[PDB]
């Protein structure tokens, strides 16, 4: 499809809801959405990041996370477009799928 | 195995990795 | 699809091997 | 287990630091940035680290944006460095150096 392309208004209003809805969040001075995830321990915080690599590999398209322990900050934008495109809310979408089949 | 050793295999196979096509990798 | 580990998938196993674990141990955990 | 002495930070920090590790400036801790050739490197060197991390039940505060990873190593039981981060150290070395 050539490069990435920063969702329209239009796009914004029908696919960000659905991830609010869940916690995401619009950071504020950048166009990229975020959301804090916390688990049992540090086995099940990188099982789940593991999971989530994998995803990233299959999208070509990288999260921007920190890891302390238990605790996994995940902030998604896309650097092509200088903001959120099809692939973040792509990628958000599967973490979510993964987030929650593990309680 | 470790706890996380599991998590490791776990998540590899839900990838879509049939254990076959992975023993077989593996060894 | 492939059916050729991924690129990452392959660190995945090497790495889990490195760890100290033998494929032995590892083909038996995976059943 | 218990914060390192002027003594022990003066025998155990000096060959971190010779391969890039500093302390940060207000905290009591060392850090370090990594790159790799791509993600999924990225992400192997993170995995072997992880599986070492548990073996130690220490772990990292480390941030990974595509092929780059920032490692910062304290101990929060003692408020600062520990033979933990040092042994967790030494072993992201012997890792990083594989590559």
């Amino acid at each position: 499809a050539g490069k990435a392309h920063r969702l329209s208004a239009e796009e914004r209003d029908q696919l960000l809801p659905n991830l609010r809805a869940v916690g995401w969040n619009e950071l504020e001075g950048r166009d990229a959405i975020f959301k804090q995830f916390h688990f049992k321990d540090f086995n099940r915080a990188f099982g789940f990041m593991t999971r989530v690599a994998l995803q990233a590999e299959k999208l070509d398209h990288h999260p921007e996370w920190f890891n302390v322990y238990n605790k996994v900050h995940i902030t998604l934008s896309t650097h092509e477009c200088a903001g959120l495109s099809e692939r973040d809310i792509n990628l958000a979408s599967f973490i979510e799928q993964v987030a929650v089949s593990m309680t | 195995l470790s706890q996380l050793q599991t998590e490791l295999l776990a998540a590899l196979l839900e990838s879509g990795l049939s254990k076959e096509a992975l023993i077989q990798a593996l060894g």
